[PDB]
């Protein structure tokens, strides 16, 4: 659920 | 001097000298907002689509997948529309209406995922439609795709060389996929042969690169520097060409972005504030006194919420 | 090839050929979003400030006024910050928090006016601070300032000539101040000497130019084509160099902007949709069959609410 | 109070 993975 | 479509119109972005940062004007910024789609990711967005075509993993009848609803999601969306491909983007249902409407304005077949799930509720989802027809869907994977740094090596890096008349000493860039610093670094050191200093920037909050390099335990954490700090070593970050790693916290990043707008007249995103702050730190070391430092500003304000 | 500040970084914006508009690719767009501040108004914004300096109506100690909180407000704000001037913008209290925060992010001393008043609650207000110290405040007036079309004549127009290798036959532009079509038109017809066709675009809802030209009663009305349709003849629109006037309604404009995003991959504002729609109309007349038509896309989506 | 004057 990695938020800062949505680059 | 006319472009056949919006994808061909990437790059030749400008270099502006900063006035309230660095020392005697040694800190120069590259403005990546001046692209179609308005992010650094326009470049890779074009070329990952170009490449998959060129090697024939993409064709009229194949539809594209990924779960990035960030700058690479917008990049791919613009390119897909320019070039006749339909795009599906995975994305948890937790997301913002305005990106949900930016992308649905761009003709994305958005696939709302799970707010019990996040980027696993996405990443794994995209795959499943890739699965349910692996001759239909094709997924580009910006974190490991060579066409990512390749574009930087063939456009971003050379434009800097040329603009600076090979004067550039240092290059500062925040790391998401790593493709910018990797491509840029390879262009300047390998194709030109000048031994510059490559500074990756990462959040102090999630400092996985420094932790790796120091042989410590890798310990990712939350931050607000949207677009960087993935929480792992991307296969697109060539750790080899990286001379230095600077960490920056969310507040400073955030404050440096506000300063850029209000003092420099430069419409910087949050990542852009991170990269500047670290360039300034180097810039005020007698060791980089007489050194021309180029900073990537990946994105523009207005896409943002550095406005509290 | 480095800029001393963000103001110097205006122009050299790209020409993209449209694929789902016109005939055999005769309709080419100029992308004005690719500027600092991200609007066509960056150009005038720089040069009205440059000019007032050059002739010495602007100096360290003079602070700038206007009531534009549109693209020219953002233009002036960026330039003021780049160049050390403090800016005051008049603006009714009726405005959006996000422009109120875009501008307060840019360091504007915003002067909330009156929601009983609108742009009179503004225009007349700005003047009063211009009044309360006319050696202090200085107001630039984009609607009548020659430095407005002058910049277009010296940058926007030539860039088109050069990109097209003097092939351009027609130029299509929506009218706010008129400076774009006026400067562009003078460059190409007067400095180069090619007898092209200049098409002004205005809303069908507020069609004051056509009404004037036809010796009818001037009857302004509301529309949604933000950035054009002032409801009068600007002193910056040179009616003389104008060969043709096309009208366009809000819905079509609005729909043409959505199409641009979703079909062309081009992040068009609402005015941009207006100008295209009118270019397409000409473009599909056998009379303009073999004619290269260039369209100004003044602004980028994302600044907008064409997303219903 | 001209709305479309705010260009
Ligand atoms: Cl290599
Ligand atoms: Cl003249």
């Amino acid at each position: 659920d990695g938020m800062n993975l949505n680059i | 001097a006319i472009y056949a479509d919006n994808s061909y119109s990437i790059g030749n972005t400008p270099l502006v000298r900063l006035k309230h940062f660095g020392h005697n004007g040694n800190v120069v910024v590259k403005i990546e907002g001046r692209n179609p789609s308005y992010s650094v990711k326009c470049r890779i967005g074009a070329n990952m689509v170009w490449q998959a075509e060129k090697d024939g993993t993409l064709t009229k009848g194949k539809e594209i997948v990924d779960a990035t609803s960030g700058n690479t999601g917008i990049a791919l969306a613009y390119v897909a529309a320019a070039r006749g491909y339909k795009l599906t983007l995975t994305m948890p249902e937790t997301m913002s209406l305005e990106r949900k409407r930016l992308l649905c304005g761009l003709g994305v077949n958005l696939v709302l995922t799970e707010g019990a799930k996040g980027m696993k509720g996405a990443i794994a989802k995209a795959e499943e439609i890739v699965a349910s027809d692996p001759s239909r869907y094709v997924m580009l994977k910006q974190f490991e795709n060579p066409a990512n740094p390749q574009i930087h090596r063939e456009t971003t890096g050379p434009e800097i060389w040329k603009d600076t008349d090979g004067k550039v000493d240092v290059v500062v860039a925040g790391v998401g996929t790593g493709g910018s610093i990797t491509g840029i670094s390879r262009a300047i050191k390998l194709d030109f042969g000048k031994q510059i200093t490559s500074v990756a920037v990462e959040p102090v909050e999630s400092p996985v690169i420094s932790q790796t390099l120091a042989g410590e335990e890798v310990k990712p954490g939350p931050h607000k520097i949207q677009g960087i700090g993935a929480g792992f070593i991307p296969k697109n970050l060539d750790l080899s060409i990286i001379d230095r790693v600077e960490t920056v916290d969310s507040d400073t990043a955030l404050a440096t972005a506000r300063r850029l707008m209000a003092e420099e007249g430069i419409l910087a995103g949050i990542s852009s504030g991170a990269a500047v702050a670290a360039a300034d730190r180097l810039a005020k070391l007698p060791e980089f006194a007489d050194k021309l430092i180029v900073v990537i500003l990946p994105s523009a304000s207005e896409r943002y919420l550095s406005t509290a």
